[PDB]
């Protein structure tokens, strides 16, 4: 048999972080 | 205007850094295509190239939006990817998002002239007879006997400027009763005195041009002017208009009009003065 | 002769922006 | 053997970010 195919586009980027702390 | 140079990403051959957009300007000069091509490509990947992404911007349509990490597949090349543009100008956007989670070093490409041949390369060529291609543009050229038109894209036969003054002649078509030039206009003009009216005579059998095409249009044609007065166009094999013309003028053009394909044998007039 | 399979899926996505600042 | 397979499809979503700053 062939190659495997190539591996998938990798995942939707993570969303954004929590708000921070107030100096 | 250059004719070759060279593309890096910042800080090439180290990683580039965030949160950037570049953009270069490519021009060569007119008569000129572009071939572009990249031997090094190391961008962050994503699908769509959303995050990272070099551009390549040709008119103002996308030729291509490369990212990611690819190396040739000849050793004989070290090209990844390449583009041809028929324009002589064009625009490269490099732009990186927020992070990269790796070393990216980014892209190397490099562009060179390419000439034009406007001979070859089209549907159409833009001569009536020779086309001469060079480096950066073309000429046209023209058989022994034939000159180049001030569009300079027709050759044709010069058989103008003859000027008839005498009140009694003979006038021919060129080559008569050989076949006419193509592609040509000759213009016969007679002058005579004031009192006088050129009256145009020739025999039936003695005018052979080619005919009209489907819709009655004279391809080749011959025609009379006499001020605002207008005899013709005439063609076709025997002559269609009256074998005797009163011009009712004293100064009368001839004019004979070829295209590049179908010659016949062409025609043979007379001409004198009548009293006015 | 034998195509090979359809390729695994591909990396998971990298991690988000940082949060908006705080009051 | 046969010819290469097709990609895979989309890996999962990334992790979120960092939290923000101070101010
Ligand atoms: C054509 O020949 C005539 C002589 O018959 C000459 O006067 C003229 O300069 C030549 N060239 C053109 C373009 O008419
Ligand atoms: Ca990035
Ligand atoms: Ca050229
Ligand atoms: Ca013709
Ligand atoms: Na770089
Ligand atoms: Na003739």
């Amino acid at each position: 048999p062939g190659p495997p195919g190539p591996p998938g586009p990798p995942g939707k980027l993570g969303p954004p972080g929590p708000p921070g702390p107030p100096g | 205007p250059t004719m070759y140079g060279e593309i890096l990403s910042p800080n090439y051959p180290q990683a580039y850094p965030s949160e950037v957009e570049k953009s270069w300007d490519i021009e060569v000069p007119e008569g000129y295509g572009i071939h572009l091509y990249f031997t090094h490509l190391d961008i962050e990947l994503s699908e769509n190239c959303a995050y990272d992404s070099v551009q390549i911007i040709s008119g103002d349509t996308e030729e291509g939006r490369l990212c990611g990490q690819r190396s040739s597949n000849n050793p004989h090349s070290p090209i990844v990817e390449e583009f041809q543009v028929p324009y002589n100008k064009l625009q490269v956007i490099f732009k990186s998002d927020f992070s990269n989670e790796e070393r990216f070093t980014g892209f190397a490409a490099y562009y060179v002239a390419t000439d034009i041949n406007e001979c070859t390369d089209f549907v159409d060529v833009p001569c009536s007879h020779f086309c001469n291609n060079f480096i950066g543009g073309y000429f046209c050229s023209c058989p022994p006997e034939y000159f180049l038109h001030d569009d300079m894209k027709n050759c044709g036969v010069n058989c103008s400027g003859d000027v008839f003054t005498a009140l009694i002649g003979e006038i021919a078509s060129p080559n008569y009763p050989k076949p006419y030039p193509e592609n040509s206009r000759c213009e016969y003009q007679i002058r005579l005195e004031k009192g006088f009216q050129v009256v145009v005579t020739l025999r039936r059998e003695d005018f052979d041009v080619e005919a009209a095409d489907s819709a009655g249009n004279c391809l080749d044609s011959l025609v009379f002017v006499a001020g605002d007065r207008q005899f013709g166009p005439y063609c076709g094999h025997g002559f269609p208009g009256p074998l005797n013309i009163e011009t009712k003028s004293n100064a009368l053009d001839i004019i004979f009009q070829t295209d590049l394909t179908g010659q016949k044998k062409g025609w043979k007039l007379r001409y004198h003065g009548d009293p006015m």
